[PDB]
């Protein structure tokens, strides 16, 4: 009875630390797809430079 | 801005260069053709010295 609706307690404060814990997992997984996008603009940037460069020459 | 500033400067630098064997080797014919003069001046002196009495 009483205890159930204690449990209901515990187990909303684990779902709302599952939110928190989601939402930090979705930063870092954010934060290395940047990584990867530029990683992607930074080469793409070296292939315009080198083909300036061989133009140049 | 660095690779370009390096390929542009030995650019000027390979240009003033070409200038300068350009030169070199008009100045070296001159001195050649004028070389080639004073060989023939001394064989005409060589020449001259044959007749005797004017070498006399």
């Amino acid at each position: 009875s009483q205890t159930q609706g204690i449990q209901q307690l515990l187990q909303a404060e684990k779902r709302a630390a599952e939110k928190v814990a989601d939402a930090r997992k979705r930063k870092a997984r954010r934060l290395k797809q940047a990584k990867e996008e530029a990683q992607m603009e930074v080469e793409q940037y070296r292939r315009e430079r080198e083909q300036e460069f061989q133009s140049k020459q | 801005e660095k690779k370009e500033k390096q390929i542009e400067q030995q650019k000027k630098i390979q240009m003033s260069n070409l200038m300068n064997q350009a030169r070199l080797k008009v100045l070296r014919a001159r001195d050649d053709l004028i070389t080639d003069l004073l060989n023939e001046a001394k064989q005409r002196l060589s020449k001259v010295v044959k007749d005797t009495t004017r070498y006399q």
